[PDB]
């Protein structure tokens, strides 16, 4: 009989633990694997896939196909923002339910660069130049293109290459931000403005949709696994 | 030891 | 080469020869030919008796008749041979005896007859009884000798609690023992299907949990013959053909010699 | 070494190479880094995706079931002297949603059992420590009709005898699927209606259901004979996938689950109201 | 006196040959667990107990 | 005293487990083995042995010697099936109690090829050609030889070689089927028909029995051990 | 490597070799593969018979007995203050039927004891934890007449002292048979009637019974002196064969067991009704 | 049969490479704990499933 | 703390068992053996010695 | 190896050596084996006195 | 300091020489379990304590 | 042992 | 170690 002494933690059950245990069905002939396509080794692979942003969550557009459609037009007020959004990938209502947002909602901490890709779904006869921007946190959130110009930005020229990508670079004080809303670990502001304007010829639609996409650049990571607020169950 |  | 065949066999043991022009090859039970007890498996220390040609030869039992109502016949070994010449004497003068066997079942009919016999060699063939009373079949009734016993199509319970018959009640589709007959093929066996063969030949090794035992107290093998398909001929409703069982002890040896055992068979 | 790529020092550009422009119609996601659209410094990256590996994402024991069983005097009306649970990850929502990020899966499964009990009534004396039997009954095996009938002899079925108060019971199970991977989604039927069929009930099946009993059941009972006073117990079952592999990613469940299939009923409005130009 | 053998791995984690270790603690072999590495044999003594075993492509009876 | 910590599973009793335990009768002189004939190393060896099928479970024939006998005759309706049966080796009433059926009833999953052997127990003066068939699942179960011909089949000519064997090849979607009845893991249909007819001369029996046998081909296997429904016990 | 044979690619045939034809009268089973009667592809076979090995088939602890024993005040009428069980696999049906697929067997035996207790009466105060003694009494040894007489001194008999609440008791036993293998079936008698015998009772034995006491008994008692209030306990005995070898296969029991021998009484109708040409 | 590997040390005490030891006790690999040393792969089968995968500096459409 | 799991048989007492246990009187100077005549190594040695049979167990 | 002695194959005797006769007055027990008074076969003995050790 | 010996195997599983391992944990040999590997001796000091031990085939008295 |  |  080897002399042993039981330490604290003895006979507890940790949900997170990693231990051996007896096999209830011994010598079972297991069905071998076959090479199925589409195998995933890591959840971040999914966050690197572009998914469509629900950019328009206005009263009659939310939980509707239109929540994905931003309207551009040749008669829009050029002083005004096309769209304004907070850099809170797991929390901001427009981002929190995208595939990126969903994976991040199973983690407490995120870090890395993000990229926004916009698709012009107008007619080919339609032209226009758009400025899209990212302001790192700490100052007044941009209400004018004049202010937005001063931060990180891409001037998108519409043409045969339909889509433009703005990379939001990892610019932060802390090494990892929180997936929840919090001023101490805040990400900053995203905004969009007309650099010139949408110009169409006659016999063409003067109004059209823009679609937005978001995904993670390869430097992106997440930590501290946690349960999501995005699913629940009643008694 | 005995490795089989 | 020359002209040889699976169907034509000659068996010779001692001063006895069997021929058959219509056999269906022959079976060696569990792939084991009969043999004598090896020095390293030996247990009684006394020098054995091996009578050889005088006991290891073909004893033919009383013929039975197969008819349209025949449900099946059974025998136990060594019991069927207890009164057969010098084998019987050796068996009764000794406390211990072991023997293998060549079993040859004989049943010929004609190209126009019909029927099939299932011939089965069962190790430890324990049979079911008469009664509400469990394990109650008497020694005299459990051992019919050469005469053998029979099967029945159904279970008739011996009701007379005052003077019980203490007999077996072997039901055919239950192989007389609580299991289904269809599965009796896991036992060493052959089939006499009359359009194919006259006879069945099974060679039995000595099978037991011991190298040797008391032949008087315990039977090693049971021979069960059941009509897997009933006898039929032309349109004659009362057809009847003979079944003859001829058995030979093989590699017989005996230990523990003393005065003769006289069992009471009444 | 499992760290992510270092950021490269990137300078000004005046060129015909245009990484910022693309066409998402192609089906592909633009492979861009900050150095493709902004001037960047050199960063030596030490961060790692260690915790988001498929194993690490599922390496946690989830509550999949609550089985209630009583020990009391056997009367003659419906009672819980034994209970049966169909093995599934679907009576619960949390693990179900995590597994459903993927179409197919392959893994060994760890079962941990937390058993709790209490007295029901104010007082008829007390009870001595109870031993619980958890019997696995695979599809085909005899199911118990009575808390102490012959099935509980468990000669071939696997069973756990849990003593109350001991550390929670734990067992492991192999990959036991009939296919080469578990199907989290099955678009089809187990039966086809044929024109030559007598009733049209004969070929009717549940959409997306496969085998009727899937993995069989767990039959739980208290092995002790009953005390004068009644004791109620609950067995909580914790399930953990281990040595996990997964195939074909899927969008997460966005509205509440309505039974075993992809069916929705209500609260089909997952998204909040937010003004287009409101941060 | 430790005994080391390979496990037949069914479902593989995303990480080859894996082993396990066994040590008998008691003198009596009756005390020992089961090795479960069990060899197989031919059904032939049951499926083909014939004195002249014949090849399947040729006539059973000849 | 070696510092130890008790893990979950501690002090449990798993019926399936494999552990060492103290010998209650130390230094016992064990009786050595002797070479007994008929040793078995694996349950499947038994399932490879041909056992007789109870093919005729009609009201007055079941649980009777006749349950093993199918009647053939020179005057049978040649449009009709001699016999029809489901490929459910552990469940179908005719198969479930054969030695194959019995071993499979101690397991939850089966896989592999099966073989059916039929024995003609008629007179030698009797001739005839029979078609025996296997239809893989999914279509209408065969009611006519015309339909049965289209699947896997053997045309048996009666003669000196008394018996015919039809191999049912492993054709399935899943890697292992269930031993119980289930449409998702179903095996298909077995059927028998007269290719020509039984022809006898005069002074011969016009009617005779056929016996059927079933066993497992060498590719056959079973898994997940379980208790059988074929034995039970009252209070 | 324990996998089954690969299926060979097999083509069309027009030959004098006829594997489909045979003669079951010979006693042999036709060694056929699908490639002998149908065109087959090449399959690389990975399936295995690992779980149907004799060891794997029996490697499971089966309930063979339920011993009831009481601890109460020693009165003067028949009581259960100690109990005795004849060691056998035959008071139960499940393991018995598995062992009976074979005529002879040889193995070591593992005994596991699950002990449960409860209060009998509504209330006379309570009880302190009980220690149980399980004494093996081999044929020949003195059997107890009283729950605490000298036999329980157990100086040469093996005994287990089980404390209530501890993990179930476990011991191993060697192959202890008088023969070279255990006889699951014995066609014969332990005595022969001789013509020279006085009564014909002298030579009468039970058919198929061997030694009168076979393996002896287990005597169970509660070592504690009695409480004011009564405690009833049950010892469930689980039996597992290990290091198993078996000889001569037998058909499985098809009708219900009627005591220790091959005797049947009723429910001799195992098979269902099914129409000849009904799928 | 003991298995020895390096731990990825996060917070270091004021004391280099530290290891841990693992021994499988059971025959069935199902019984085993998780190794958690998991390799990663390319998102490309999901992010770029194109027949003609193009370089990011060149036109997506040409 | 080495992760352990208690198996069945834990905390039982088998009368037939063979295990180590703490010595209640440590470092005790044991009296050495001396060569006494008549040592027995096995009970069967005694059964090989001829002893006198009580052959006559009649009433008186 | 702790097994007991093998039984030796022993034949007929017609000799002046008489192992069956002795004198217990001496204090000694006659060292006889079955082969000294009966015809015996060769047995390879596997039994052991392991359980009767002190 | 581990001690390794062969077990005398009685009933063999369908899988040769099997061992077991022993380690004394205590200083006092009194604390030790029993080795049970016990040698045997001649009954002669009891069965034949004679000054002139005689051969069994010759006369006991002469 | 196996050092990785 | 000591192997006997
Ligand atoms: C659909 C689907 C289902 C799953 C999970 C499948 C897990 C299947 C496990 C089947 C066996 O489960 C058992 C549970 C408990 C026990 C047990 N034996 C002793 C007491 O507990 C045995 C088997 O993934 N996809
Ligand atoms: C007939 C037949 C019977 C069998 C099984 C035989 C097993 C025989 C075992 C005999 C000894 O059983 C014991 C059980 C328990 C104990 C025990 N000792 C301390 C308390 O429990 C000792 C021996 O197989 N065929
Ligand atoms: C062979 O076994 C030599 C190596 C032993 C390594 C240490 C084993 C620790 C367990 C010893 C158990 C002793 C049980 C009586
Ligand atoms: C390889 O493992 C050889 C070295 C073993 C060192 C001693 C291990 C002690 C633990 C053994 C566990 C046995 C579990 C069945
Ligand atoms: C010789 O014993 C050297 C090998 C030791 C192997 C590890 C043993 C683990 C058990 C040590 C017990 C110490 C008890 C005081």
């Amino acid at each position: 009989g080897l002399p042993v002494l039981n330490t604290p933690g003895s006979n507890q059950y940790l949900t997170s633990d990693n231990h051996q245990s007896p096999c209830a069905i011994p010598e079972f002939d297991v069905t071998p694997p076959i090479d199925i396509p589409g195998e995933v080794k890591n959840m971040m692979e999914l966050a690197e896939i572009d998914t469509m942003i629900p950019l328009n969550l206005e009263s009659t557009k939310r939980n509707t196909m239109d929540m994905y459609r931003v309207t551009l037009s040749d008669s829009a007020d050029l002083s005004q923002p096309i769209l304004c959004l907070s850099l809170s990938p797991a929390f901001d209502p427009r981002l929190s339910h995208t595939m990126l947002g969903e994976v991040l909602n199973y983690y407490t901490h995120w870090a890395g660069s993000l990229k926004f890709t916009f698709l012009f779904c107008g007619s080919m006869m339609a032209t226009g130049k758009i400025l899209v921007a990212y302001a790192p946190p700490g100052a007044q959130p941009p209400t004018s293109r004049k202010e937005a110009m001063l931060g990180t930005h891409v001037i998108w020229d519409l043409g045969l290459q339909s889509s433009c990508t703005m990379v939001v670079p990892w610019i932060s004080n802390v090494t990892y931000r929180q997936t929840t809303q919090d001023s101490f670990t805040e990400g900053g502001y995203i905004s969009m403005f007309y650099q010139t304007r949408i110009v169409v010829p006659l016999s063409t639609p003067k109004s059209m949709s823009m679609l937005g996409f978001v995904s993670a650049c390869n430097d992106f990571s997440v930590r501290l696994l946690r349960d999501t607020t995005h699913i629940s169950q009643s008694a | 030891i005995s490795e089989v | 080469a020359c002209g040889y065949s699976d169907r034509v066999l000659q068996l010779t043991l001692g001063n006895s020869t069997i021929t058959t022009q219509e056999a269906a090859n022959s079976v060696v039970a569990y792939g084991r030919w009969p043999e004598f007890i090896r020095d390293d498996e030996a247990n009684p220390v006394d020098q054995p008796t091996e009578p050889d040609v005088a006991t290891c030869r073909f004893y033919t039992l009383d013929t039975v008749m197969w008819g349209k109502e025949s449900k099946g016949w059974w025998w136990k070994l060594p019991d069927a041979l207890r009164d057969m010449g010098l084998f019987g004497q050796n068996m009764y003068y000794h406390y211990l005896g072991r023997s293998g066997y060549t079993v040859h079942v004989q049943c010929n009919a004609s190209k126009f007859h019909q029927g099939a016999l299932g011939v089965f060699a069962i190790p430890e063939y324990c049979l079911a009884g008469d009664s509400d009373k469990q394990r109650y079949t008497s020694y005299a009734n459990a051992n019919p000798g050469e005469r053998g016993g029979k099967f029945y199509s159904q279970f008739n319970k011996d009701n007379a609690v005052t003077s019980p018959k203490r007999e077996f009640c072997p039901v055919d589709y239950l192989l007389g023992c609580g299991v289904l007959l269809g599965n009796a093929f896991v036992y060493p066996h052959q089939i006499i299907n009359l359009r194919t063969n006259n006879s069945a030949t099974i060679v039995l090794p000595y099978v037991n949990a011991l190298a040797i035992d008391s032949m008087v107290k315990h039977n090693n093998w049971g021979i069960a013959i059941l009509p897997l398909s009933p006898l039929d001929f032309a349109q004659d409703s009362s057809v009847e053909i003979p079944i003859t069982v001829t058995i030979a002890p093989m590699c017989s040896e005996f230990n523990g010699l003393r005065n003769v055992t006289a069992p009471k068979f009444q | 070494q499992d760290s992510l790529p270092d950021t490269k020092a990137s300078g000004p550009a005046h060129s015909k190479e245009v990484p910022a422009l693309t066409a998402v119609e192609t089906g592909a996601t633009n492979p861009l880094a900050p150095s493709d659209t902004v001037q960047t410094r050199h960063v030596v990256q030490r961060r790692s995706r260690s915790e988001s590996t498929i194993e690490s994402f599922f390496a946690r024991g989830a509550c999949v079931a609550i089985i209630e069983v009583d020990n009391e005097q056997p009367t003659t009306r419906a009672q819980k002297l034994f209970a049966m649970w169909r093995i599934t990850y679907k009576d619960t929502v949390q693990l179900r949603r995590k597994l459903e990020f993927f179409t197919y899966s392959r893994f060994d499964m760890e079962f941990t059992f937390v058993v709790t009990a209490n007295f029901t009534n104010a007082n008829n004396g007390h009870a001595l420590n109870q031993v619980y039997q958890i019997m696995y009954i695979p599809p085909g095996a005899p199911t118990p009709k009575s808390w102490d009938d012959y099935t509980w002899q468990t000669s071939s079925n696997p069973s756990i005898f849990y003593t109350y108060g001991a550390a929670p019971a734990r067992i492991s199970v192999p990959y036991v699927g009939l296919a080469n991977a578990y199907s989290h989604f099955y678009d089809g039927f187990a039966k086809v209606p044929l024109k030559t069929d007598a009733n049209d009930q004969i070929g009717d099946s549940l959409y997306s259901a496969m085998t009727v009993d899937d993995f069989g059941v767990l039959a739980v009972r208290v092995v002790n004979d009953h005390n004068p006073t009644k004791v109620t117990s609950k067995v909580r079952i914790y399930m953990k996938p281990k040595h996990v592999r997964v195939w074909c990613p899927r969008p997460p469940r966005a509205v509440p689950y309505y039974g075993p299939g992809v069916d929705y009923r209500n609260n089909l409005d997952p998204l909040s109201e937010k003004g287009l130009t409101t941060y | 006196g430790a005994q080391v053998s390979s496990q037949k791995v069914g479902a593989h984690e995303n990480s080859s040959t894996i082993n396990y270790t066994t040590i008998n603690y008691y003198k009596d072999s009756a005390s020992n667990a089961a090795s479960k590495q069990d060899y197989s044999q031919d059904p032939s003594k049951f499926t083909e107990p014939l004195k002249d075993v014949l090849i399947k492509t040729a006539p059973a009876l000849n």
